[PDB]
Order: structure tokens, then C-alpha cells, then sequence
């Protein structure tokens, strides 16, 4: 790892700023290019939407973030039913083999950008049910994943730490400074 | 006071039990509850009343939820206090581990010790049931206190043994004092 | 010591259902509804 | 546990009988909290499902105290409970068991008695006493009916 | 014919949808702070500053979303609806009463019911075109309903309309200068109530548009800017009754303050009954919308008709 | 390491559920492992008069039949 | 009534000109087989209703009779009071008779 | 060849597939001008052998396994040789377009300067990628003719058996079809070795 800077060392230390790029830019174009993107980012990672696809007991940690200890609608986050609707596919559950063209299909009429949260060990790598005769091992060999949420029922913390990081994704995401360097 | 349909025993309580009442006086009461929406009122005056009262959003991540010393969250590996790795290679915790998570290889070391060469949680197979921590005869494995370590990659999570030895090193405060404060109980 | 109840016991702890109080009466509604409506009128 | 302590005949402490029961009342809430939640949320009024998920956290809570997860515990084993109670866990759970029952008028206050979830409850999917008898109904769907089946007195 | 009346009309109605698209977006964010605080729980916060550019997030992701289409051949259909949505949504604000002049509707009630009756011809074509089972049923509960509480609305409005005597909507103020038409019109408030939930979709009449017995209406297959001009569309119909709710009953009042306020105060009502009530069913509602509501229409259009004829032999 | 010994025998405990009446069938050949542990859910035998309650209902009626009939479908599926 | 047509063919050009815009401004991804399919919920996939066109029906009959009941607000202090009262009470108690009756049967 | 001396050089004549630019080049609103498609001499002058891009991709994949295949030029085809104006009627028979209410007809590109002024426009004002296709590269691909060189080998000698266009075609443009106006298809002919010397005499 990297030790945590000492609030000695750390004083020195200028401040990050919000921009994960910087306002050091060269070309007016490119800098351009740089606040846009910053813009395109902040409004995506403002309002993520996911969709309501709760297939086992996860998701009833995914209800206790739409609970009010957590409250999840104060970060942009707020449950569509529909998945055209959506941003974000929340995995929550176990992924069968019955249940694999749903999802396929369910994501695939997703439009993109799509980010994918795998929440708890059914689905991301299997779990316990990982040497079952009709359980899929892990969603990762059906649907991209981006983020993937640890706990076997993720305490509500770590999940919204998993859509934090997700949002910190997001603000990361380079589309037009690709764009001037394609 | 309405009457009862059915005689109410004395080990059951019944619901939906009374008579609908015929005096005119209740007749009008329910007539006056439809016609001007009376228990919609009264409905619409106790959600108005929760406006009023204190949210519970706690407010995340500045402030954090409560917490147990028992609670189960990263799997690590912790050491004496003379810095010799805890971990005996004993195999008890593989054998108990339900979704057979970990994966133990040993070797004797050059000093004679039987302490481990391989040992592999899969996190991603792991259901933080804390069997290992309760089958482990020294305290060599244990449930961390961190559940933030949410991961960008599907590999990331697949624990080695420097990772565990990492993650005992670097919540070695707070595991020992949950131990120190739970140890009684288990 | 042990996780035990107090000496003296715990207070009842509510399980019935209370109503809340209702100020309103049919007739009391019905009439001063067609009051309010009689003064409206004029 | 009740499965493999008949086939071992090993009888449990008093005290172990007493915490599964506080601690499968306490269950009984939190499964009757989420179906009158979903029930809600299906019907429409989707307030009284953040209204008790509020208490059912409270709950959760409380299962972390006594066994370190929010669901899942892991907690009752053939032969007892795997962990005693944490000092001053009932210091708190007579309290919440106190502040519940005023959540549960203001829950009735919007739920029951309101007309349009008596329309969306009253006359729908009637049940007879011969059919949940004879469909292997059991529980609330026998009760509903009016068959005074409880399995916690008939067979304790 | 003088220009300046032109070009001062031009500037104020241009004046007005910008002002009421900017209100539909902070309608939307007042929707989502105080429907949480009908909960125990926070409304938006953490973008920005206090969550205020909230709405303005989600138009920055609604209008770069990818446009999926219901089919991939032909898909023309599928654009014409949020475009006259949002064109009658912004269009029937023509009627409010302005007291400055900026269009003399002498018929401004009729206006609203033509408006009102073309509701039904944008959500049908939304219903139609989305290609979809779950699209078409909810398509056609939402004519439904729509045309249900229709004849129901027009009678209630035409019951109304006797009261100032003419269909110019600024008569309703000359009538208020003593006192508000709440206190004379309550049943009819709370039945005017009833028919503006209904018209525009919200949670006491929404088997047309909800998350539970569809996944979505005629949203279900409209997204990335389509799914933003509907809901644009729908959030300024919600203003616009809150609007009409306080010409009528509430005293008309353009100039003060305390109109806008009311104005608010309805919208948070209508935000107010979002979280309380549960939905109606189909067969409940086809016996609210043409035997409850029509019957209290009828009669209490027979107690005005009875009471314009008693005012008129008295003045 | 290797579980305690249960002696070989067959039972079928049944408690009050919340959702019901939940079952185990439980029986055991003697070893460290269990030969067979039938679960009967509640939710199963709820589930399976849906086909006949359903009928002739409109469709937010079935909304709320499943509604109230308080179905979990990881028991049911078992 | 030639300012509301220009005021409502701005409207359109308007909304026409930002639906357009935001065609533009949305992210062209590679199009797709199942992308392109009607959502049904999960798996991939009405008849004529009789009842829902008689409600239509019934919607017609009383929106062509709310048309007659339309004029007679400005009638009342231009007519006849005796015929427009006679015309008015028969006409809503017709109009009840017949909701009542069908009601009924 | 000049810095990796023993490098496999594969040379597809035309790649079809789902999300290709061939078959979605051929099925978009932008290809198209008023219901009518035009072609370089109507389509018939020049003969195509397009190959599947899993064909390819099993040839990559059995070049790399296969260690006799360095420095070796593979000429990547199909199976038939087809015209253009064959694939192009083909196609659209495919897309329920050879209905008489749509109006198809096919037409000479050369005396359409309009179609190459809005091909031009259309390489001038996209940002990123032109819709369709549509630079004037894809167009002088289209002009030229597929030969294969003999004495060359062809993925054949790599292992693969090469699939049919009839066969996996239809379910790429059952997604394009129309809708069907309110008043099987043919199979498309091949050209021999014979056909196309007379062709192209
Ligand atoms: C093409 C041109 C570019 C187009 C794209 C622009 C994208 C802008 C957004 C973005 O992502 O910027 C990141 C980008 C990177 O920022 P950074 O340098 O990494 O971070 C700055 C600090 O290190 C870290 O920031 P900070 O800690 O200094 O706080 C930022 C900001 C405080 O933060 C904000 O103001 C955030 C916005 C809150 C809005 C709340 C009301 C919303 C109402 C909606 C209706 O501070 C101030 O504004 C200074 C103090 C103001 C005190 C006011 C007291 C009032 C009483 O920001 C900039 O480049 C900033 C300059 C350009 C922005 C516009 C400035 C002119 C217009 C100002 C408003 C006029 C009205
Ligand atoms: C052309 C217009 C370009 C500016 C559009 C407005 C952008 C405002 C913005 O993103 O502010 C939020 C962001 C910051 O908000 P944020 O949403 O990234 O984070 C909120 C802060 N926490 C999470 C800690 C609660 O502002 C900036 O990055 C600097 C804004 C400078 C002023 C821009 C115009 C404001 C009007
Ligand atoms: C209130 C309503 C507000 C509506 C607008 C809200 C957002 C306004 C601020 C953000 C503007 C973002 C513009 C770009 C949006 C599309 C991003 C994208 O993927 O671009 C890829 C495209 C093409 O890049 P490419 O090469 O990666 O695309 C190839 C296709 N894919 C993505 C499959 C690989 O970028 C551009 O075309 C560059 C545009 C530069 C100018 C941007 C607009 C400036 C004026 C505003
Ligand atoms: C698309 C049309 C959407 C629905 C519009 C309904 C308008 C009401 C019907 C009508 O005839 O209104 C007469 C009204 C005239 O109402 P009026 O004549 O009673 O008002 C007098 C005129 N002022 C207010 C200026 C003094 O005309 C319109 O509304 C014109 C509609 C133009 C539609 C353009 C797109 C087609
Ligand atoms: S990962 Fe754990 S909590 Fe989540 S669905 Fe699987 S068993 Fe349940
Ligand atoms: S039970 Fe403990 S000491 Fe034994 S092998 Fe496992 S971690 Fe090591
Ligand atoms: S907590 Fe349970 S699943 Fe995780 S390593 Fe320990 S025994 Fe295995």
C-alpha cells in the first residue's frame, strides 16, 4: 500500500481540488474539453438511477439504503422499475441458471452507459452456492461488472461505500479528452 | 359498543368480529366520514406531522452507523505480540469454512515451525459466517472490523496470504480490542 | 454479573391500540357544513 | 436446531429456551414488517414501508449486537445459542419495545381504515375453511379463515 | 394594429414557459425533498450545495443517455409524443388569468378542456408506438381514466362557471373580493381535488402510470430526453392544476404574493397527497368516475341552476 | 473438524413461521453429514392455490393477492 | 387567435429544436439486437375489449351532452326564465334519471 | 513483413456479421435516397465475396495455434462468389423491402452526384465517426471488386469450414426488417468463374 500522509507531511500538501484531471491543461481546447467532461460527469454522477432487480436476500439490504437511517435519495440514488429508465443494475442476489437470459436480456435493453454493481457473494464469484448443479458462478461471466460490493448480505454502509465508489468512477470517466486524443 | 358475531374465546383475540351498527347516530358518524373524508383527514394530518419530526439520515460517511464487537466483516490474519505469525496451519477453519472459502497449504519451515505457505480466502466465496474465527484454537484468523473494501476488479478480492497479513497489521487496534472485549462471551 | 432484568422487574411495555382523539361528530359536520354554506350564499 | 436436538434428545437450558423465543418474536416482527411493507408498496402507499423499515433497522441492529450480522446470524445452534447476551442488549429492547407501539398507531393511522386500502383488501381472494384445509394452508391463510390453528400453543 | 401589443405578448409568453419549465424543475426537487420528509427521511442533499442543482443533474443525464428505441426499423412514432406533451403542457398555460393583458381568452375553460382532451391523444400515442403488452395496457388505462373523470371535469367546471356567470377566467376574480369560493365549494374542493389527481397522473389515481401493477404505463419504454419531456410534461400539468385550483377556489389574486404562495402551498399538497394515499382499482374507479362523481355533478349543478334562478328575480 | 455424531433416524419437526408452518425433514444415517434435510416452506403450498384464487380477479387484485400472501421465494425454490 | 397559432408553432419549434439537440447530445452507442426488443419484464415475448369501448362510448354520449349543457350561462340573461328553466330541470333530471336507471339495470 | 519477418498476414475481402460496416452500411436511412439505392454500375459490374467474422476469427485462432503458418499470406473469402446487385436485392428481400408499396429501385451511382455531395458533408460535419459509414473510402470499397489470387491459400488450408451466407444472413437482417405495408425469400444467384469472364468481358 501507500502509508496515509502525516498531518505534518499533509499540511504541505496543497489542496486535490474537485477535478480528478486538473486545471493544468495546455490547450485552451483541451482545457475546454477537460471542464466539459467534468460537467458530463458531475450531472451522471449526480443521479445514478438503478433499477429494482432484487433477486435474493441482498436486496433486502437493498431496501435498507431506501430506508431513512441511510437514504440513499440524497445522493442521486433512486430506484426505477423500469430499465430503460435506469442507470445502474444492482445484482443483489443469486444468479441461477433460469434466472441468466433475464438478466442478459434485462441489461441489454439497458441503454449505455451502463455501470453494473455486483452486491454479495452469489453474485460476484459464485458464494455458497458456488458448487451447485444451477447456480451460476458469479454474474461476471454473463454481465460487465464494475463495482462489486464484498459482504454475503453487504451491511448498508458498504453498499452505498460500493455507490460511492461507483459515483468516484464516474467523476473519473474520460470521454472528450479520449475523443481529442483519438 | 358493537356485538360480537362470534363469541371470542379466552386463549384468541378476533378481528373484523363486530356488528356493523344501525342507530341512526353511527349512520350519520360513518356517513359524515365518507361524505367530507374524515379518516382521510386524519391520515393526511399524521404523514403532515411527520414533517415536523427529526430525520433519521445519519449522514454518510461522516458519521457511521452503529457497530458491535462481534461484528463480521474482512477475514485477517493476526500475530503474537512478539511479531511470529499466529497462524499453526492447524486446518480446522478450511474444515469448518461452509462455502470451503479457504485453501491451506503447509510446509515446515527452516526453524522448524509449522506455520503456512499458502493460505487463500476467497472473499468472493466467503459468507462472513465467522466459523474460523470460533474454530481457530489460537486467534490467528478473525472478522475485522472494515467492510469497506469494495473492489473495482473481480480478482481483487481474491485474498492471498500477504493480503491477510496486511489486513492484521493494519487492524491490529481495533481487533484486539474487540478480542479483549469479547472474549468472555465466546 | 449477567444480562439479567432489573430487580423490581421492567414497566409494561404497550401493546394495545390507542385511537386518537377524534374532536369531530356527523351531525356536528353535517350542520355546520350547511351553515358555512348558508353564510357563503349571502 | 429443534430438527437435530430430537434426533440427539439434547434439551436446552431455560435460558436458551427464552432467548429464541424473545429472539423469534423479534423475528416474527421483523417478517411481519417486511410483508406489511411489500404489501403497501404493492397496493401503492409506500410511506409505512420506510415508516417500520426505520424500526425494522432498530431490530437489525439489535441482531448485530447479539451475533454480529444484520441478517444471517448465525446464532441459534443444536444445543442452545452459540453466544450469550451481550450486557445491557435488554436495557435497549425494552426501550424500542416501549417506543414501538405509537409507530404502530401511526401506522394504522394510515394503513387501516383508510377506503382505499380496504378496496384494495376487503373481498379479494377469499378464502374458504375447507380449501385452506384441504390446500395445505398454514398459519395466517388458516387463520384468516377463521381456524384457530397456532403452532406455538397447540404444539409448544 | 399596434406591434408593441405583439411583441410585449411574444416577450411575456416566451417569459412564461421559460419560468414555468425552470418551476416544473425545482417542482420536481421540492417533490423529492418534502416526499422524503413525509418519511422519517432526508429529501436530496450532497450535489452542489444543499442538493439544490439536483434537477439540473438530472438533465445533464437524461439529455446524453443513449435514445433506445421500442424497434430498430421504424421509430418516428415513437418521438411525436413527448413533443405534443410537452407542447400542450406548455401550451395550455395560455389561459391563466393575467391581469396585464397578454391574450384575452374569453373562453378560457373551454381552452383547458381542449387541452385536457388532447392529454388523451399524447398518452395514447405514447401507449401505441412503445411496442409493448405492459406499453398498450397502460396506454389504455390511462385513456381510461383520463376520459373517465373528463365528462366529470367538464360538469364540475360547468357547475363553476354558473357561479361568475361567464367563461371569461378573470370573472373569478371580480366574484372573490369578499371572500374565497373554498368556503362556499368544499365537496367541490375535495372533489376538484380528486379530478386533478386524476387527469394528471399521480398516486391516487396511477393503475395508469405506477411501479407496482406495471413496471411503468406508457414510461416503460421511453427514455434518455423522451422520458425527460414527459415528465417535464407531466410536472407542468401538476402546476398548472395548482395553478387553476387557486384561480378558482382560492381567490385569484395574480398580482399579490400570497397567490404564488398558495400556488406552492397546492403543489405541496399535491405533493402532500403523493405519499399519503394508496392507488384505486379499475372496476373502484370506473364506479367513482361515472356514478359518485357524476351524480354529485348533476345534483349540485341542479342546487346552482336553482340558486343563479333564485339570485337573478332577487338582484 | 468432522461434525458430531447424530444417530441414524428419521424425524420431521414444524414450527410456527411467520409466513406459516416451517418444516424440516430431517434424516440422518448415522455420519458427521445428514442423508436428506427436506425443507417444507409455507410459501410452496400458499403458492400453489395461487392458480385457483387467481382467477377471475382483475390484475392489481393479484397484485395484492401475492401481496398478502406473503410469499419469500428462496424457501419456495428451496 | 393569429398570435395563439404563432405562439403555438413556437412551442413546437421549440420543443422540436431541443428534442433534436438532444438527439445530438446522446451518446451513439453500437445498436443492438436484443437493445431494439420491447421490453417484457425479463423473458421476451391484446385482443379487442368490448368493455373499455363501450366506456368510450358512454364518454361520447355525455361529452356531446355536456355540449348542450355548455351555452346556457350566457342564455339566462337573454332568454325566456320560465322555458330556460323548464329546458334546464328537465334536461339534468333526464340526464339522471337515465345514470340512475342504467345504474339499476 | 519488413520488421516481423515471420508474421501471418490475413486479408478479408468484406466482413459481415452483426455490427459490421457492411450489412449495417447497407441497412441504414443514410445509405439510402428516397427509397432507392444507389449502386456503381446498378450493382452488377463488380463481384463481392464477403466471409463471416467468425470464419476470421477461427482462422486467427488456428494460425496462432498452428506454428506452420508463419510469413504465410492467407487470402480470407467466402465460399460463392456474388454480384452486388444480387446481395443488394437479396438483402432487401431479406428486410421485407420488395413490397410494392415501398417503392425499391435500384439505380446507377454515377449519375447521382447528389448521393457523393452528401457522403462529402457527411465525412465534413461528424465529429467522431460518420453514420452509416458513409466516407467516401467506404464507397471506393464497395467499387472494387474482390479477386482472389491463385497460388495464395485460403482459409481452407487453415482448418475452418466457412459458413454459409444463406444460412446465418437472414438472422443478422430479421432485427431490419419493415413493417408490413396494410395491402420465404428467393435465394440470390452466384456467379461462376465462367459468368464473371463474360461479365467483365
Ligand atoms: C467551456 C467552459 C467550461 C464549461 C464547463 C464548466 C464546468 C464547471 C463545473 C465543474 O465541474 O468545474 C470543475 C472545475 C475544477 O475545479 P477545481 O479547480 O478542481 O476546484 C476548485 C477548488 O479547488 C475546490 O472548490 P472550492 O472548495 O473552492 O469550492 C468551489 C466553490 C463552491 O462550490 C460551489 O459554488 C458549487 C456550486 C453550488 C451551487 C449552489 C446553488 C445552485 C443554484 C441553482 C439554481 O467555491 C466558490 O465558488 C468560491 C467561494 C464562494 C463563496 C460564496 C459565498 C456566498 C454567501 O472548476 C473550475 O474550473 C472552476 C472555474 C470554472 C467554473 C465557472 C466559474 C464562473 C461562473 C461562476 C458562477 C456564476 C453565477
Ligand atoms: C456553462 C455553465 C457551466 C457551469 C454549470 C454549473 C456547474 C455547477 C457545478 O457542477 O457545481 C457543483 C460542483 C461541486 O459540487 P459537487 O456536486 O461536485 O459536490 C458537492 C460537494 N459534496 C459532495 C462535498 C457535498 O462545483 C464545482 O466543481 C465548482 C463550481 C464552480 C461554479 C460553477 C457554476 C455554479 C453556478
Ligand atoms: C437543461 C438541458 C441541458 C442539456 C445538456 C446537458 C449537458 C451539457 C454539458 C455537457 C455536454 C456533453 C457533450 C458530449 C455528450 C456526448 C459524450 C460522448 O460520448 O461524446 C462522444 C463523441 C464522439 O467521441 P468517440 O470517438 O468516443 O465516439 C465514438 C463512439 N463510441 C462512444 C461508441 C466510442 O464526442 C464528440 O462528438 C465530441 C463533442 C465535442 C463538443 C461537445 C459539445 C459542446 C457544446 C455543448
Ligand atoms: C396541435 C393542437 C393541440 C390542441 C390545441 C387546442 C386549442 C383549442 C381549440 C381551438 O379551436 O382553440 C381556438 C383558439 C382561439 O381561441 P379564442 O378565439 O377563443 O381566443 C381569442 C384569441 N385571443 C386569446 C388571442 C384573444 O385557437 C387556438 O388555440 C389555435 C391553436 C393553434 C394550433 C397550432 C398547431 C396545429
Ligand atoms: S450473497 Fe449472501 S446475503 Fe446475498 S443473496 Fe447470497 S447468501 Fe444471500
Ligand atoms: S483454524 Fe486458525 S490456526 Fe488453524 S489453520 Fe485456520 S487460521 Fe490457521
Ligand atoms: S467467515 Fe465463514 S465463509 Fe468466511 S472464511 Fe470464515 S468460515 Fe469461511
Amino acid at each position: 500500500q501507500q502509508t496515509l500522509p502525516v498531518a505534518e507531511v499533509a499540511q504541505n500538501l496543497p489542496k486535490k481540488g474537485y477535478s480528478p484531471f486538473g486545471t493544468k491543461q495546455s490547450s485552451v481546447a483541451e482545457w475546454s474539453l477537460a471542464r466539459l467532461d467534468d460537467l458530463l460527469n458531475w450531472g451522471r454522477k449526480g443521479s445514478i438511477w438503478p433499477l429494482t432487480f432484487g433477486l435474493a436476500c441482498c436486496a433486502v439490504e437493498m431496501m435498507h439504503i431506501a430506508a431513512p437511517r441511510y437514504d440513499m435519495d440524497r445522493y442521486g440514488v433512486v430506484f426505477r422499475a423500469s430499465p430503460r429508465q435506469a442507470d445502474v443494475i444492482i445484482v443483489a442476489g443469486t444468479l441461477t441458471n433460469k434466472m441468466a437470459p433475464a438478466l442478459r436480456k434485462v441489461y441489454d435493453q439497458m441503454p449505455e452507459p451502463r455501470w453494473v454493481i455486483s452486491m454479495g457473494s452469489c453474485a460476484n464469484g459464485g458464494g455458497y452456492y458456488h458448487y451447485s448443479y444451477s447456480v451460476v458462478r458469479g454474474c461476471d461471466r454473463i454481465i460487465p461488472v464494475d463495482i462489486y460490493v464484498p459482504g454475503c448480505p453487504p451491511t448498508a454502509e458498504a453498499l452505498m461505500y460500493g455507490v460511492l465508489q461507483l459515483q468516484k468512477k464516474v467523476k473519473r470517466m474520460k470521454t472528450l479528452q479520449m475523443w481529442y486524443r483519438k | 359498543e358493537p356485538k360480537d358475531i362470534v363469541e371470542v374465546p379466552k386463549g384468541y383475540v378476533y378481528v373484523n368480529n363486530k356488528e356493523l351498527s344501525m342507530e341512526f347516530a353511527d349512520i350519520t358518524d360513518r356517513a359524515a366520514s365518507t361524505m367530507f373524508f374524515g379518516e382521510l383527514l386524519r391520515g393526511f394530518a399524521v404523514t403532515l406531522a411527520h414533517i415536523f419530526k427529526e430525520p433519521a439520515t445519519i449522514n454518510y460517511p461522516f458519521e457511521k452507523g452503529p457497530l458491535s464487537p462481534r461484528f463480521r466483516g474482512e477475514h485477517a490474519l493476526r500475530r503474537y505480540p512478539s511479531g511470529e505469525e499466529r497462524c499453526i496451519a492447524c486446518k480446522l477453519c478450511e474444515a469448518i469454512c461452509p462455502a470451503q472459502a479457504i485453501t491451506i497449504e503447509a510446509e515446515e519451515r527452516a526453524d522448524g515451525s509449522r506455520r503456512t505457505t499458502r493460505y487463500d480466502i476467497d472473499m468472493t466465496k466467503c459468507i462472513y459466517c465467522g466459523f474460523c474465527q470460533e474454530a481457530c484454537p489460537v486467534d490467528a484468523i478473525v472478522e475485522g472490523p472494515n467492510f469497506e473494501f469494495s473492489t473495482e476488479t473481480h480478482e481483487e478480492l481474491l485474498y492471498n496470504k500477504e493480503k491477510l497479513l496486511c489486513n492484521g497489521d493494519k487492524w491490529e487496534s481495533e481487533i484486539a480490542s474487540n478480542l479483549q472485549a469479547d472474549h468472555l462471551y465466546r | 454479573k449477567q444480562d439479567l432484568p432489573p430487580p423490581g422487574g421492567y414497566k409494561k411495555i404497550p401493546f394495545a391500540r390507542v385511537p386518537p382523539k377524534s374532536y369531530f361528530t356527523g351531525f356536528t359536520t353535517i350542520g355546520t357544513y350547511v351553515v358555512v354554506t348558508a353564510v357563503g350564499l349571502g | 436446531s429443534l430438527a437435530v436436538e430430537k434426533l440427539l434428545n439434547i434439551d436446552v437450558p431455560l435460558r436458551a429456551k427464552y432467548i429464541r423465543t424473545l429472539f423469534a418474536e423479534i423475528t416474527r416482527i421483523l417478517n411481519h414488517i417486511m410483508a406489511v411493507g411489500t404489501h403497501a408498496l404493492d397496493v401503492g402507499a409506500l410511506t409505512p414501508f420506510f415508516w417500520l423499515f426505520e424500526e425494522r433497522e432498530k431490530m437489525m441492529e439489535f441482531y448485530e449486537r447479539v451475533s454480529g450480522a444484520r441478517m444471517h446470524a448465525a446464532y441459534i445452534r443444536p444445543g442452545g445459542v452459540s453466544l450469550d447476551m451481550p450486557l445491557g442488549l435488554m436495557d435497549d429492547i425494552y426501550e424500542f419495545a416501549s417506543k414501538f407501539a405509537e409507530r404502530l398507531d401511526e401506522v394504522e393511522d394510515v394503513l387501516t381504515t383508510n377506503r382505499i386500502w380496504v378496496q384494495r383488501t376487503e373481498d379479494i381472494g377469499i378464502v374458504t375453511a375447507e380449501e385452506a384445509l384441504n390446500y395445505g394452508f398454514s398459519g395466517v391463510m388458516l387463520r384468516g379463515s377463521g381456524i384457530k390453528w397456532d403452532l406455538r400453543k397447540q404444539q409448544p | 394594429m399596434f406591434y408593441m401589443e405583439f411583441i410585449l405578448s411574444l416577450i411575456g409568453s416566451l417569459l412564461l414557459i421559460i419560468c414555468v419549465l425552470v418551476s416544473v424543475a425545482f417542482l420536481t426537487l421540492l417533490e423529492r425533498k418534502v416526499l422524503g420528509y413525509i418519511q422519517i427521511r432526508k429529501g436530496p442533499n450532497k450535489v452542489g450545495l444543499m442538493g439544490i442543482p439536483q434537477p439540473f443533474c438530472d438533465a445533464i443525464k437524461l439529455f446524453t443517455k443513449e435514445q433506445t428505441y421500442p424497434l430498430l426499423s421504424n421509430y418516428l412514432s415513437y418521438y411525436i409524443s413527448p413533443i405534443f406533451s410537452l407542447f400542450l403542457s406548455l401550451f395550455v398555460w395560455m389561459c391563466m388569468p393575467f391581469f396585464v393583458k397578454l391574450y384575452s381568452f374569453n373562453l378560457g375553460g373551454l381552452f383547458f378542456l381542449c387541452c385536457t382532451s388532447l392529454g388523451v391523444y399524447t398518452v395514447m400515442v405514447a401507449g401505441w408506438s412503445s411496442n409493448s403488452n405492459y406499453a398498450l395496457l397502460g396506454g389504455l388505462r390511462a385513456v381510461a381514466q383520463t376520459i373517465s373523470y373528463e365528462v366529470s371535469l367538464a360538469l364540475i367546471l360547468l357547475s363553476f362557471i354558473f357561479l361568475i356567470g361567464s367563461y371569461n377566467m378573470i370573472y373569478f376574480f371580480f366574484y372573490q373580493v369578499y371572500m374565497w369560493f373554498l368556503i362556499i365549494l368544499f365537496p367541490m374542493a375535495l372533489v376538484w381535488v380528486s379530478i386533478s389527481l386524476a387527469e394528471t397522473n399521480r398516486t391516487p389515481f396511477d393503475f395508469a402510470e405506477g411501479e407496482s401493477e406495471l413496471v411503468s404505463g406508457f414510461n416503460v419504454e421511453y427514455s434518455s430526453g423522451g422520458f425527460a419531456l414527459i415528465f417535464m410534461a407531466e410536472y407542468a400539468s401538476i402546476l398548472f392544476m395548482s395553478m387553476l385550483f387557486c384561480v378558482i377556489f382560492l381567490g385569484c389574486d395574480v398580482f399579490n404574493l400570497l397567490f404564488y404562495m398558495k400556488l406552492t402551498f397546492i403543489s405541496f399538497v399535491f405533493i402532500w397527497v403523493r405519499g399519503t394515499l394508496p392507488r384505486f382499482r379499475y372496476d373502484k374507479l370506473m364506479y367513482l368516475a361515472w356514478k359518485c362523481f357524476l351524480s354529485f355533478s348533476l345534483n349540485y349543478l341542479l342546487f346552482f341552476i336553482g340558486f343563479k334562478i333564485l339570485l337573478f328575480s332577487l338582484l | 473438524t468432522q461434525g458430531y455424531q447424530v444417530p441414524p433416524g428419521a424425524t420431521y419437526t414444524a414450527i410456527e413461521a411467520p409466513k406459516g408452518e416451517f418444516g424440516v425433514y430431517l434424516i440422518s444415517d448415522g455420519s458427521s453429514r445428514p442423508y436428506r434435510c427436506k425443507i417444507k416452506a409455507p410459501g410452496f403450498a400458499h403458492l400453489a392455490a395461487l392458480e385457483k384464487i387467481g382467477k377471475q380477479h382483475m390484475l392489481a387484485d393479484v397484485v395484492a393477492i401475492i401481496g398478502t400472501l406473503d410469499v419469500v421465494f428462496g424457501e419456495i425454490d428451496r | 387567435m393569429f398570435s395563439i397559432i404563432f405562439i403555438a408553432l413556437l412551442i413546437l419549434l421549440i420543443t422540436t429544436i431541443v428534442m433534436f439537440l438532444a438527439s445530438i447530445l446522446s451518446k451513439k452507442a453500437l445498436i443492438d439486437r436484443e437493445k431494439s426488443s420491447p421490453f417484457e419484464c425479463g423473458f421476451d415475448p391484446l385482443p379487442f375489449s368490448l368493455r373499455f369501448f363501450l366506456i368510450t362510448i358512454i364518454f361520447l354520449i355525455f361529452d356531446v351532452e355536456i355540449a348542450l349543457i355548455l351555452p346556457m350561462i350566457i342564455i339566462m340573461k337573454y332568454s325566456n326564465i320560465m322555458i330556460w328553466t323548464i329546458t334546464s330541470i328537465i334536461f339534468i333530471l333526464i340526464l339522471l334519471i337515465g345514470l340512475y336507471h342504467e345504474w339499476n339495470q | 513483413r519488413d520488421a516481423f519477418p515471420n508474421a501471418t498476414i490475413i486479408r478479408p475481402a468484406d466482413i459481415y456479421g452483426s455490427e459490421d460496416r457492411f450489412l449495417r452500411y447497407y441497412a441504414h436511412i443514410w445509405r439510402r435516397q428516397f427509397r432507392s439505392m444507389p449502386l456503381w454500375h446498378k450493382g452488377e459490374k463488380t463481384v463481392k465475396q464477403p466471409v463471416y467474422v467468425s470464419d476470421v476469427a477461427q482462422a486467427i485462432i488456428n494460425a496462432a495455434k498452428d506454428p506452420d503458418s508463419a510469413g504465410r499470406i492467407y487470402q480470407a473469402v467466402g465460399p460463392k462468389r456474388y454480384q452486388l446487385s444480387e446481395l443488394v436485392d437479396w438483402f432487401h428481400r431479406l428486410m421485407r423491402k420488395d413490397q410494392k408499396r415501398w417503392g425499391y429501385m435500384r439505380y446507377d451511382m454515377r449519375w447521382d452526384p447528389t448521393f457523393l455531395l452528401k457522403a462529402k458533408l457527411n465525412s465534413f460535419i461528424c465529429p467522431g465517426t460518420p453514420i452509416g459509414g458513409l466516407h467516401p473510402a467506404r464507397i471506393e470499397r464497395e467499387a472494387v471488386t474482390d479477386k482472389v489470387l491463385t497460388g495464395v491459400p485460403t482459409l481452407e488450408d487453415l482448418g475452418v469450414t466457412l459458413t454459409t451466407m444463406e444460412q446465418q444472413v437472414p438472422w443478422e437482417l430479421r432485427p431490419y426488417r419493415a413493417a408490413l405495408y396494410y395491402d420465404t425469400p428467393s435465394p440470390p444467384k452466384c456467379i461462376e468463374a465462367r459468368d464473371e469472364l463474360r461479365l467483365f468481358a
